[PDB]
């Protein structure tokens, strides 16, 4: 037999990254041909991150440090991002000059006020490794790409004793109308909450908080009459970005009920788990919680092995 | 896809000696890429439309002179490289040749290559409404009299749906109102033709659009209302909000500087009525996006997962008994985007041993095989570089004569003929068929190895000569579906007749789709249809048959589908099957009545608002709206009431046509056809349900062989959105905005505590 597992969660939360780890751990991994098929999307995420950082300079009114670097800004500002196939010489020379500017690094420090990806520093620090003509994307470079999901895709995975049908859905506000056609015969709901969302606002609505919607989507999901015998497995993604974000920006400003001390990535990790577990009206049904990191293949292999025995014991 | 740019040697105009089976003309193309006009023999121009050119041949592939009177005067070999033949027609059966012979050197090949890029362009065929009104204006500016003036009878025959209103329309603009006078083309600039299509066709349907979207203040549309026009009405509500983002106030100001003409209203960021009536026909407000037309489909799947375009008895021009076969029907089919042609080869004459192509004992004329194999070799990959499958039918019962048709395939096709299998995919059980990208330019033959069918049930066993060419697609005698699955050879195929595949359709449709996930299946119409009537191919596309073969002669409702759904994917003749008909882990019933688990349904709602310029006489016009998909989607066929007698600006006050449960929307296809009173055809347009937008759009109707018409167009208002089941449509409103719902949820629990 097989089981149908849902991967639900809000936008930019790391659902397809959890699928890519299943393709690496419990499936057919990325070979030398499949890694080379991803090299055009790594170039497109370098330009999408930079063009959103260039247009973040005038709306925040931050002047550039060097005037020589400013002449490179209008060159990258007019790159059509979808028609990028190669990474040529004036394109690398402009962005590598644009990354070392102290006025850009002040705009990157204030990246909570616009929409920027979470792998925008992994790419524009290994830019010497990504620009070379013999560029093959390594397996950590493939897990950091950003291709936004639309629709319902069903991935089956063989574990030599049972087959898991992991269903990958979207996360945006226009994509939650399509979640209805995968709610039939659901074994488990793997809810994926990014822990580093507690200061950014939504891309679909630039006023509401990101953590307060994932908190509100978890309240809606487990209070359906439909999911009355389904074991909801709460994943807390992005455990690495919490350790960088908590050291300068706090949790108390965006949540007034945080009594814990500042700069404490372990005590704040419990409080967000205290925030999500407490939204359960029935105490007889319990929620299996797991902190995780979706690009650490050991930290998916350790967690999913604890999930695979949790599903098989209850079923 | 590039816009149709004209190379400057096609605008200055070279000199050809136009001849018909000796007058010197100068061919020119207008600077938009619309017409091909030449100063005729009577000092009057004759414009051949560029968008109705099938092919432009040159070199030794052009038509040679056969009259000794015309051969000597032309100068008859260096004279074989100057001949240019432009073949054009409304249907592939009746084509009008246009022969030219140049006088300068090396100019016939820059012409006939660039003349084929304009006549096979995708952004000119799917161009906007304002592009097609400009095409009718260029038709007036080119066709002049001896004096170089536009006669008023030339404007009168165009809008022949009225006469008295037209003559007073030109009189209001200060032009010549009398019928037998002539306007000079200096005083007929395109600004005046805008005022002439406004003072003649008064449209009250746009004024119900302006009053709807918030212009209670009558003169102008405010900029803040116009962003709320495009982001709500015109935007497809199934798309994502990160991939295709909504507009910005800086972004939706480039439209006002592009469309709004009044500068006293342009500086205040306001769009007038004349600026809004231009925007709906703009290039941005099209019924189909740019990505739906280009070669954008995944071409790496096996060949067993693609709807291949096909043709049955391609060599015929008419019915199966009375007609005359022609070699020209192979060229006119393969340029259309057909990929599977048929060849019924017979044993030749005793003194002149040469095989021919005919029909079996039906008194049809016989064309030689060596002329037909030159036809498929010439124009296989002129419009799409994808593999052509020559469906032979060997009746040659001579082992000697088979070496002639074996050497003809190796000598004429040559490098492109796939003799040996590809190195990645051997001829082993269990390995799938290759991909269409893996054989870009490879011609595959189809022959044997070593009552309702007529000729196709009796064919001789092939010998060692013709069996070496059959490698991947090999026809086998059909036994069952259990023996087709326990054998597990994914390269063999079996061709069904129409009446045998229909009893195999209802006996077991769940096993028919799983046979097409591995192997191919050809379907051809039976021998009872002796008048070349084509069955509906959507009966066999719901079970995933690939080579559904249709008679390309007669363009009934069936051929209007088969030429409509393959215009997409870049006119390549290969549509990808939906994702549940080619995955071996999933399986679904094509005769379902509920929404499939995993397949996103849709809920289409089409409503016909009005029409423009539809016909040339005072008749009534109605509009049919069908949907060709799964048999659960096809149940509703709607039709408007006829108009009062207007063929000029007929308005339909109709309720919307509700297509509520589109179960498989990545297969179904809308069909908006407009007829006349009495049932005379005017135009039709087939749109897929996946990529049809929303809001008040334009539809430019096409004729029967899917060529675009210049003047006639409809105006529809669609609402293509995702289907929510009626049992829980309120638990899908809490997902879309869960912030507002979680504040309302505890509020209903707190107020109950009191
Ligand atoms: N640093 C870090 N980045 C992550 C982690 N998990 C996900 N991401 C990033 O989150 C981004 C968006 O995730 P994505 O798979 O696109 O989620 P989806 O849009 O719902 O499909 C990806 O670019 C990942 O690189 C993590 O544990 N650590
Ligand atoms: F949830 Al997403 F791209 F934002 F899959
Ligand atoms: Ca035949
Ligand atoms: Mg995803």
């Amino acid at each position: 037999r097989e089981l149908k597992l849902l991967l639900l969660g809000t936008g930019e939360s790391g659902k397809s990254t959890f699928i890519k780890q299943m393709r690496i751990i419990h499936g057919s991994g990325y070979s030398d041909e499949d890694k080379r098929g991803f090299t055009k999307l790594v170039y497109q995420n370098i330009f999408t991150a930079m063009q959103a950082m260039i247009r973040a300079m005038d709306t925040l009114k931050i002047p550039y440090k060097y005037e020589h670097n400013k002449a490179h800004a209008q060159l990258v500002r007019e790159v059509d991002v979808e028609k990028v196939s190669a990474f040529e010489n004036p394109y690398v020379d402009a962005i590598k000059s644009l990354w070392n500017d102290p006025g850009i690094q002040e705009c990157y420090d204030r990246r909570r006020e616009y929409q920027l990806s979470d792998s925008t520093k992994y790419y524009l620090n290994d830019l010497d490794r990504v620009a070379d003509p013999a560029y093959l994307p390594t397996q950590q470079d493939v897990l950091r790409v950003r291709v936004p999901t639309t629709g319902i895709i069903e991935y089956p995975f063989d574990l030599q004793s049972v087959i898991f049908r992991m269903v990958d859905v979207g996360g945006q506000r226009s994509e939650r109308r399509k979640w209805i056609h995968c709610f039939e015969n659901v074994t488990s709901i793997m809810f994926l909450v990014a822990l580093s969302e507690y200061d950014q606002v939504l891309v679909e609505s630039d006023n509401e908080n990101r953590m307060e919607e994932s908190k509100a989507l978890f309240r809606t999901i487990i209070t359906y009459p439909w999911f009355q015998n389904s074991s909801v497995i709460l994943f807390l993604n992005k455990k690495d970005l919490l350790e960088e974000k908590i050291m300068y920006s706090h949790l108390v400003d965006y949540f007034p009920e945080y009594d814990g001390p500042q700069r404490d990535a372990q005590a704040a990790r419990e409080f967000i788990l205290k925030m999500f577990v407490d939204l359960n009206p029935d105490s007889d049904k319990i929620i299996y919680s797991h902190f995780t990191c979706a690009t650490d293949t050991e930290n998916i292999r350790f967690v999913f092995a604890a999930v695979k025995d949790t599903i098989l014991q209850l079923n | 896809l590039e816009p149709p740019t004209v190379v400057e040697t096609l605008r200055r105009g070279s000199k050809f000696i136009k001849w018909d089976e000796r007058n010197l003309v100068t061919l020119r193309v207008d600077p938009n890429g619309f017409f091909l006009y030449w100063t005729g023999p009577n000092m009057e121009v004759d414009t051949l439309d560029i968008s109705s050119i099938r092919d432009t041949r040159t070199g030794r592939y052009a038509r040679l002179p056969k009259d000794p009177k015309i051969r000597e005067v032309l100068g008859f070999a260096r004279l074989e490289e100057k001949l240019m033949t432009v073949v054009s027609g409304p249907d592939p059966v009746n084509t009008v040749f246009l022969n030219f012979m140049a006088v300068q050197d090396d100019t016939a090949k820059v012409w006939s290559e660039e003349l084929f890029k304009l006549a096979m362009n995708i952004l000119a065929q799917n161009a906007s409404r304002n592009t097609f009104l400009r095409k009718a204006y260029t038709k007036l500016k080119l066709q002049v009299n001896q004096d170089g003036r536009i006669p008023v009878k030339n404007i009168l025959k165009m809008f022949s749906a009225d006469k008295k209103r037209v003559e007073t329309a030109l009189e209001s603009c200060g032009l010549k109102f009398n019928r037998s006078e002539s306007i000079r083309p200096d005083e007929f600039s395109l600004e005046i033709f805008e005022r002439f299509l406004n003072k003649l066709c008064l449209r009250p349907d746009i004024d119900k659009i302006l009053l709807e979207i918030g212009a209670k203040g009558k003169p102008y549309l405010t900029l803040e209302q116009l962003m709320d026009f495009i982001n709500q009405k015109q935007r497809d509500p199934r798309l994502n909000e990160v991939l295709y983002p909504p507009l910005r106030p800086s972004q939706a100001r480039l439209l006002i500087e592009k469309y709004e003409p009044n500068q006293q209203f342009l500086e205040r960021d306001q769009m007038s009525m004349e600026g809004f009536s231009r925007y709906l026909g703009g290039e941005e407000n099209g019924i189909l996006p740019l990505e739906a037309l280009d070669l954008s489909t995944d071409m790496t799947q096996p060949l067993s997962a693609y709807f291949i375009n096909s043709s049955h008895n391609t060599y015929l021009t008419a019915g199966q008994l009375a007609g005359t076969s022609s070699v020209e029907m192979y060229r006119q089919a393969l340029l259309w985007g057909c990929r599977c042609v048929e060849l019924d080869v017979w044993k030749g004459r005793p003194p002149e041993e040469e095989p021919f192509i005919t029909h079996g004992f039906t008194m049809t004329t016989e064309v030689p095989l060596r002329d037909v194999l030159e036809a498929i070799a010439e124009t296989a990959f002129k419009t799409s570089p994808y593999p052509v499958i020559l469906s032979f039918e060997n009746h040659v019962d001579s082992a000697k004569q088979q070496a002639k048709m074996a050497e003809y395939c190796r000598s004429i096709f040559g490098d492109a003929l796939l003799i040996e299998p590809l190195d990645k995919y051997p001829l082993a059980p269990g390995v799938p068929l290759p991909s269409p990208q893996d054989l870009m330019g490879r011609i595959l033959v189809k022959n044997k190895k070593r009552t309702d069918e007529g000729t196709a049930s009796s064919e001789v066993n092939a010998t060692e000569e013709m069996s070496t060419l059959v490698n991947y697609i090999e026809p086998v005698k059909f036994k069952s579906f259990e023996a087709a699955r326990k054998r597990n050879k994914c390269f063999e195929m079996s061709s069904f007749v129409e009446t045998k595949a229909m009893e195999q359709l209802t006996k077991s449709p769940m096993e028919f789709v799983e046979y097409n996930k591995q192997q191919l299946s050809r379907i051809y119409p039976k021998g009872t249809r002796v008048d070349s009537s084509n069955y509906m191919p959507q009966l066999f596309w719901n079970v995933g048959c690939q080579l559904v073969a249709l008679n390309f002669q007669t363009l009934d409702v069936a051929m209007q589908l088969n030429a409509g759904v393959f215009e997409y994917n870049g006119r390549s003749g290969y549509l990808l099957k939906p994702e549940f008909m080619r995955r071996p882990d999933k399986s679904f019933d094509p005769f379902t009545e509920v929404i499939v688990d995993g397949i996103v349904a849709n809920a289409l709602r089409v409503k016909v608002i009005s029409g423009q310029f539809l016909s040339d006489r005072k008749v009534g016009i109605y509009v049919e709206v069908d949907m060709f998909g799964l048999p659960v989607d096809t149940r509703r066929k709607y039709r408007t009431r006829t108009s009062q007698g207007n063929s000029f600006n007929p308005v339909w006050d109709e309720e919307p046509f509700d297509f509520p449960k589109v179960v498989l929307p990545t297969l179904a296809s809308l069909r908006i056809a407009a007829f006349e009173e009495g049932g005379k055809f005017v135009g039709h347009r087939i749109l897929p349900v996946s990529a049809i937008r929303s809001g008040y759009h334009y539809v430019c109707l096409r004729n029967e062989a899917n060529q675009p018409l210049c003047l006639p167009a409809l105006l529809i208002y669609t609402e293509a959105s995702d289907y929510i089941p009626d049992d829980h449509q309120d638990y899908a409103e809490a997902l879309i905005n869960p912030i507002k719902h979680v504040s309302l949820m505890d509020q209903r629990a707190r107020q109950l505590a009191a």
